[PDB]
């Protein structure tokens, strides 16, 4: 089933013996999921559970080679959403994409690969807006970024807390 | 070429073969 | 008895960085050459790549030639599968062809799947090349590519 990598991850990151919970340390650091996905639709949820004064993160999805000691949304293999001001992050380029979020809010991670790629995020259920097209060619795991000690806790389904209304995509852990 | 340490299976798309 | 297989793997996979490595060779371009020395049968390194089905084999090839990549590096595993490792792959893509080698090749199989690891025919010494007989079949004078190995007993032609 599928969980937060065992060797795939900074290593500073503490990561809970159930690999779903991570806590950050210092500056941006990334995790990614033990699974990732090349064609069809897929989704997954990440919850804030705290997020204390100067903490931040950068959710999304990223590829093998994404850097590890950094920001995702750093370099070319990744695309992030930033919690502070809703900012949406690639090859370290940020622009203008929706509000921020934070504790307690349950953010989606939508992306279609078909076999006309897209990268769609949500929060508490409700589409942001279609924040990257036409992405680069790969295959993308679950990614989680960072900086200093907040907490996330993720969901790769089958269950979501917010099923997008009117989306069709087959939830993470059919990977397993 | 990207380096590997592993060996990876392809996973064929269901039009592998087509045109 | 022997070690099981899938332990002298990860053994491999686990040691094969530090003991071989690509530098110029006198041979042709590019050569694996050894690092530290290697006893005879032990796993030199695993030819990695993309496992492909045999049939796709020709499709790929027509693929890297009209992208212009200049040559496919493809090993064969059986009448089924072929490892690719023009596009992904490791160190053994280098590895040269010898007329008296001091390599051989085996398939061998983990946990259900095929890989081909490259093994010391002899004790080898730090510093030499490492090389496996191609075993290329055995083509017409049109196209027959010259050897280059500096052996005494060299064939002249890989084909
Ligand atoms: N003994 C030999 N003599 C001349 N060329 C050789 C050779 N063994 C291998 N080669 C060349 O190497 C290719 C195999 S890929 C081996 C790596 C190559 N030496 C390089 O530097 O990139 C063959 O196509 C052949 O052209
Ligand atoms: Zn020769």
């Amino acid at each position: 089933r599928v969980l937060l990598a065992l060797h795939d991850r900074a290593p500073q990151l503490k990561i809970s013996d159930d690999r779903l919970t991570v806590v950050g340390e210092k500056g941006y650091s990334m995790v990614r999921a033990s699974h990732g996905v090349r064609k069809g639709a897929w989704y997954f949820e990440i919850t804030v559970d705290e997020m204390p004064p100067d903490t931040a993160a950068r959710l999304g999805w990223s590829q093998p080679l994404g850097n590890l000691q950094a920001p995702l949304g750093y370099d070319k293999f990744s695309y992030s959403w930033r919690s502070k001001k809703g900012t949406k992050f690639h090859q370290s380029i940020g622009k203008h994409y929706s509000s921020g979020y934070g504790q307690g809010d349950v953010l989606g991670f939508y992306i279609n690969l078909p076999e006309s790629s897209e990268i769609i995020f949500y929060k508490n259920g409700v589409n942001q807006g279609v924040a990257y097209k036409d992405i680069f060619e790969g295959v993308y795991f679950p990614a989680i970024s960072l900086y200093k000690s907040c907490t996330v806790s993720i969901n790769f389904g089958p269950c979501f807390k917010y099923p997008p209304k009117d989306l069709t995509y087959r939830p993470m852990s059919d990977m397993g | 070429f990207k380096e590997l340490d592993e060996n990876v299976e392809y996973e064929e798309r269901e039009s592998e073969f087509d045109i | 008895s022997d070690l099981p297989m899938p332990m002298r793997f990860r053994h491999l996979k686990k040691t094969s960085k530090e003991a071989v490595g690509v530098y110029r060779s006198p041979i042709h371009g590019r050569g694996l050459f050894c690092k530290r020395n290697i006893d005879a049968g032990e796993m030199v390194i695993e030819y990695a790549g993309i496992v492909i089905r045999s049939i796709l084999t020709d499709k790929r090839e027509k693929y890297y030639d009209s992208k212009g990549i200049g040559s496919s590096y493809m090993f064969r595993i059986d009448d089924s599968e072929v490892v690719d490792a023009t596009m992904h792959g490791n160190a053994a893509r280098f590895i040269n062809h010898s007329c008296e080698p001091n390599c051989y090749s085996r398939v061998i199989n983990i946990d259900g799947q095929k890989h081909i690891v490259i093994f010391a025919m002899r004790k080898i010494y730090r510093g030499e090349e490492l090389t496996y007989d191609y075993k290329f079949p055995i083509e017409d004078a049109s196209n027959k590519l010259p050897c280059n190995c500096g052996a005494k007993k060299c064939r002249k032609f890989l084909n």
